[PDB]
RNA sequence: AAACUUUCAACAACGGAUCUCUUGGUUCUCGCAUCGAUGAAGAACGCAGCGAAAUGCGAUACGUAAUGUGAAUUGCAGAAUUCCGUGAAUCAUCGAAUCUUUGAACGCACAUUGCGCCCCUUGGUAUUCCAGGGGGCAUGCCUGUUUGAGCGUCAUUU
RNA sequence: GUGGAGGUCAGUGACGAAGCCUAGACCGUAAGGUCGGGUCGAACGGCCUCUAGUGCAGAUCUUGGUGGUAGUAGCAAAUAUUCAAAUGAGAACUUUGAAGACUGAAGUGGGGAAAGGUUCCACGUCAACAGCAGUUGGACGUGGGUUAGUCGAUCCUAAGAGAUGGGGAAGCUCCGUUUCAAAGGCCUGAUUUUAUGCAGGCCACCAUCGAAAGGGAAUCCGGUUAAGAUUCCGGAACCUGG
RNA sequence: UCGAAUUUGGGUAUAGGGGCGAAAGACUAAUCGAACCAUCUAGUAGCUGGUUCCUGCCGAAGUUUCCCUCAGGAUAGCAG
RNA sequence: AUUGGCGAGAGACCGAUAGCGAACAAGUACAGUGAUGGAAAGAUGAAAAGAACUUUGAAAAGAGAGUGAAAAAGUACGUGA
């Protein structure tokens, strides 16, 4: 608050009273009287350089560099060593990149979407999620950030025909259109090697 | 003798209770409340006195009538009464 | 215990006045007994019955006056609606919808036509 | 104070400028609100196309007279030549500029 | 003053009725956090200033 | 996950609403599941607990004890069951507070309003 | 107050702070069917109004108090 | 040598740091437009079976009426238990009322719970005195009504 | 090394997380890190990155807490106390009696004004308070208590204050107190279902506030309470209005 | 000093660059060679004080010129 | 446009000397004639189960006994430098 620590008429008493020159609360009869005020060293005082809203929050990135990083992240999703190093349980996946039939785009129910992911090999990654769920360490747990967990596979489609809502409730699993391909999802924590399951139409549309 | 012996002579009253703000700020000889400005029609307040404004502003009292305006507006200042009898 | 408003609403003006007097007598007797008893929680019921009887009597009197003033100009102010000072100052629907017939002719001749673009 | 080899700066910050700092935190929110307002108006006036037809005019000055751009409204002569009145054109979605 | 206005007497009556300790049953209420009368006023300590 | 913009995931707001919920809201908050027999007999899962219901404790140190509700003490979010008490050292008996979520309803106190509620929830009401 | 009931033929009432001596006289006559000799009033330190209502010699205040209900 | 002084440890103190917690704050975003002479905001006093506060309310006083829900409230006492119901509740909702003394504050006045006047009515022998109940009496300005003033002025009339 | 953020170790944990204590151990030149033991009870780390309200011995620094001084200075003005009994767990200090003293009537007496506000009085009662103590108390807890035609206020005007008419001021408001204003109420006719109808003058006084010591209608005596009295009771008077 | 230029209660009037002063720059609520309260205001300071972890490497200046410059800057030098 | 009012959703924000002065009967207690000035103060335990009873003491209380997972949680109440 811009007025925090300054809702006071305190003045410095000056020298000659065997006390520090800090401005002091006037009046009498309460206990707050004669106490230091307005200082960053003072209890209840104003902090040093109070935080301002016009601090820069968003950062501009060149469009071409953004696309560079997105392309590199996409190519990193096809490197088996990078995905394994990033933390996905892809040791028994047949091949990377993993491309599944376009029938996945039209799957409606969560149960059959999970069955399809487990059939194509995402079972270990799905189990790694919802087994890694931990209470957050620190004060973020009462700033609406109570639980942390690992990221699961990212499923990339060409046309949403129910796959998004089918996979919405599965923990850790993310969905994405080929037209967008969020870098935040492709390299979480700036670590390359997201485990990505492509539909055939999405894989074709990449070109 | 301007200190302790002079304090022994304080037995009059410059201010008594104000009928408007009830604060013991009615200056007896000026017939004016030093706090609320009574009997002036307007209520005394100053922009340099932000804390005083806060002390006497709307919402620091009962809001006997104004506290129901939001509900009456939200219902659209309806007239009449609810109809259905009982379950 | 206590009286019920819907039961009071079938009674006439004089019956309600007699009931109010009886309830006040009972409240006086209870207030006398309270000085002797450590607690008398029954005084609250009689107080609320008095309040209910006064409510019903006021309802009948105000409805009778509304009947007297039904369908005529200049109702009593306490019987008028109390929407808001500014809302009561505001122009009525008829006053706000008044237009000169120069504008009425304009609006009739050239209203906002509805149309669609094909391609 | 002046020191070193630096350009002379003219940062105008000698008034109570921090009282009048506008940060557009609401850029995304107002974009959403504008899109909602457009959708609401389109539904209200459906099937009208949300904007009047505008004429083509020459931009003034030597710097821009090489370009044409949308104007405010068609002239009364243009509307008469097209074969309709200004009053009716304004009711069927044609912007009309009398000046 | 022994010649007091009714307004002063009425204020004195309110102060007299307020001058009492905390009722004991208050402490037994569910989720009670009131331990004593924190607004207790005495004639020898604090003056009520009319 | 949460989809509506009219509902909040703020933990502070959720806890404030729970602890300051009025009595009528606490009635719904103090709901108990039905037993297997009543679930089959009525076709519903849980009901707000009432004062004359019969319940069985399924969690806690008193698990397995049956009884009848004696008070739905909404002020502290607990119900009291007769013959489920603590014996103090001075020969006195004090009721033990239990949460309805830890109980199961074995026999339902029924009247017109309860029956209407059961049908409203879709109960066969044998 | 109860000493005054028999030792002085005086009833002691708490009365509305808005009532005067005429009103107290009329109210006592109406409520208790007695004739009043005099009404003396004071405002108690607790902000309530106390009335000493001396009845005439034709009424015994102790009998009136018994009929009313106290003592 | 003890006592004493000092250092360290254990236990016990003093004190309230640390850690964990959070119905609070702070900032951003979105939506909405609603105070008052029909008496607001604010103030005083009062109201509960047992409350000094806070919260609520106004002599109909932690409230009345209406509507919904559908069996509580709870610290104790009391009551209820026809609770398969026009019906519990410090419940929710709220469109009907009440709303002390005040306050722009309006009969005059106010450091007074001071002093008037008008109408209806009741009682005391009562148009006149006294008292009780009910209803009234501010200022500026607008439109209209009524009654008027001015050799300002027209006509007609002694 | 610290608070928070993305990712990861499917990391640690009620079979004990964090914190705290530990002349117990190990690693690092060091900032520090690690382990054991004790205490404790609910969350918390490693690593790769991101971010900042990120590291204290000082600022007569801020807030809070605590020492030595130190059982030290001080509790030495107002002549002064003593014996016994009672009560009590406990008596230099409470109560009663006895004695010795003092204020010595511009009092250490009896009342009041301002101010205070229940401090008055009773019962219970001693954790805190009383310059020691305390069974006592202006303390604490619970109650009781202030009665008016005659005493005051209320009325009058004082120095003054202050509306209205009117003038000034952007305005909050300022002047002014009878002013350059069309500024009001007395008697009498009165059919008294009921309030008026025309009469004819009557000063021209201009609101109102301003004194609990100025002015001013009228009450005394005896008795009575734990605490009220010119107010209650008894008796005996007086004034005003009708 | 003590019968008046006396002492004093209450009421009342005068308010801050204003008052009031038998005059001391006295007094104007422990405040007076310009009261008190709040705000402008975190007023400015070439001046005093303080400015919080470790190790490693390099390592000064108090001199030049100009400045209402002489307890300060700019400038060149020395340093990284 | 909107540091006010009403109704909502949020955060790489603060976490009881911080964050609004005010997480609590906070613009409260309290100070000043007055304008104004203006604090401190959150945490037993899942549940009061808040220690029946015996004994020493005038009593406070102590010692036992008991409740509790824990009294190294006893309302002088989490941890306890
Ligand atoms: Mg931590
Ligand atoms: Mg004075
Ligand atoms: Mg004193
Ligand atoms: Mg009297
Ligand atoms: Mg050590
Ligand atoms: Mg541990
Ligand atoms: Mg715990
Ligand atoms: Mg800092
Ligand atoms: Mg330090
Ligand atoms: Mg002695
Ligand atoms: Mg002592
Ligand atoms: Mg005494
Ligand atoms: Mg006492
Ligand atoms: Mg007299
Ligand atoms: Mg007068
Ligand atoms: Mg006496
Ligand atoms: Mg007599
Ligand atoms: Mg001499
Ligand atoms: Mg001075
Ligand atoms: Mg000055
Ligand atoms: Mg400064
Ligand atoms: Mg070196
Ligand atoms: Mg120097
Ligand atoms: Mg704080
Ligand atoms: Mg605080
Ligand atoms: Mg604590
Ligand atoms: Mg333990
Ligand atoms: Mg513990
Ligand atoms: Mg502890």
């Amino acid at each position: 608050s811009e007025k925090a620590g300054h809702q006071t008429s305190a003045e410095s008493w000056g020298t000659g009273r065997a006390v520090a020159r800090i401005p002091r609360v006037g009046g009498g009869g309460t206990g707050r009287s004669g106490q230091g005020a307005f200082g960053n060293m003072c209890r209840g005082g104003r902090m040093f350089a109070p935080t301002k809203t016009w601090r820069k929050w968003n950062v501009k990135v060149n469009h071409n560099e953004k696309r560079y990083a997105t392309a590199s992240a996409i190519a990193a999703t096809a490197v088996a060593s990078l995905v394994l190093a990033r933390g996905h349980r892809v040791e028994k996946i047949p091949e990377i990149p993993l491309v599944v039939s376009t029938d996945l785009e039209s799957i409606q129910k969560t149960k059959e979407a999970v069955a399809a992911l487990k059939a194509v090999g995402a079972h270990s990654d799905l189990l790694k999620v919802l087994k890694s769920k931990k209470l957050r360490a620190g004060k973020g747990k009462y700033r609406n950030r109570r639980w942390t967990q690992r990221r699961g596979p990212l499923v990339v489609y060409a046309e949403d025909n129910g796959i998004v809502k089918a996979l919405r409730n599965v923990p850790g699993v993310e969905t994405a259109n080929v037209a967008s391909l969020n870098l935040l999802q492709l390299a979480p924590g700036a670590h390359l090697g997201r485990f990505v399951i492509w539909t055939e139409a999405a894989f074709t549309k990449l070109d | 003798g301007k200190g302790t012996p002079s304090f022994g002579k304080r037995h009059n009253k410059s201010h008594t209770l104000c009928n408007r703000c009830g604060r013991r700020s009615f200056h007896v000889q000026k017939k004016t409340c030093s706090s609320c400005g009574y009997p002036a029609a307007k209520t005394r307040s100053y922009n340099w006195g932000a804390k005083a404004k806060r002390r006497h502003t709307t919402g620091t009292g009962r809001m006997r009538y104004l506290k129901h305006v939001s509900r009456r507006f939200k219902n659209g200042f309806q007239t009449g009464s609810a109809s259905k009898a009982s379950a | 215990a206590g009286v019920k408003a819907y039961e009071l609403r079938t009674k006439s003006k004089e019956q309600l006045a007699s009931q109010l007097v009886d309830l006040k007598k009972e409240l006086a007797e209870l207030k006398v007994q309270k000085l002797s008893r450590p607690s008398l929680p029954k005084i609250k019921t009689v107080r609320k019955s008095i309040a209910c009887v006064l409510t019903v009597i006021n309802e009948q009197q105000r409805e009778a006056v509304r009947q007297l003033y039904k369908g005529k100009k200049y109702q009593p102010k306490d019987l008028r609606a109390k929407k808001t000072r500014a809302l009561r100052r505001a122009l009525t629907k008829f006053e706000a919808s008044q237009v000169t017939e120069k504008q009425r002719k304009k609006q009739i001749a050239f209203p906002q036509r509805k149309y669609a673009i094909k391609a | 104070a002046i020191s070193k080899n630096l350009p002379i700066l003219k940062n105008h910050f000698r008034k109570h400028w921090q009282e009048r700092v506008k940060v557009h935190f609401d850029q995304a929110g107002k974009k959403v609100s504008r899109r909602n307002a457009r959708a609401t108006r389109a539904a209200k006036i459906a099937p009208r196309p949300l904007d009047l037809l505008r004429p083509v005019v020459r931009a003034p000055t030597v710097k821009y007279n090489r370009k044409v751009r949308a104007g405010r409204g068609f002239t009364l002569a243009e509307v008469k030549a097209a074969g309709l009145t200004a009053a009716y054109a304004r009711t069927i979605g044609i912007a009309v500029d009398h000046r | 003053a022994a010649q007091k206005s009714f307004r002063i007497k009425q204020k004195m009556a309110k102060a007299k009725k307020q001058n009492r300790p905390l009722p004991q049953w208050i402490r037994l209420r569910t989720n009670n956090t009131i331990r004593y009368n924190a607004k207790r006023r005495n004639w020898r300590r604090t003056k009520m200033n009319i | 996950a949460k989809q509506s913009l009219d509902v909040s995931s703020d933990r502070r707001k959720a806890r404030k609403a729970y602890f300051t919920a009025p009595s009528s809201q606490r009635r719904v908050l103090l709901s108990a599941p039905l037993s297997k027999e009543l679930r089959a007999q009525y076709g519903i899962k849980a009901l707000p607990i009432r004062r004359d219901d019969e319940v069985l404790v399924v969690r806690g140190s008193k698990k397995g004890q049956e009884g009848k509700i004696s008070s739905v003490y909404r002020l502290k979010f607990a119900v009291q069951v007769d013959k489920v008490t603590k014996e103090k050292v001075n020969g006195a008996s004090v009721p033990i507070n239990l949460h309805p979520s830890k109980l199961v309803i074995t026999k339902l106190h029924l009247d017109k309003d309860r029956k209407a509620l059961i049908q409203r929830k879709g109960g066969k009401l044998e | 107050a109860m000493k005054k009931v028999e030792d002085g033929n005086i009833l002691v009432f708490q009365v509305s702070m808005k009532a005067n001596k005429y009103q107290i006289k009329k109210a006592v006559k109406e409520l208790y069917e007695v004739d009043v000799l005099k009404v003396n009033t004071l405002v108690r330190p607790n902000g309530t109004k106390k009335a000493y209502v001396r009845l005439t010699a034709d009424y015994d205040a102790l009998d009136i108090a018994n009929r009313i209900g106290y003592i």
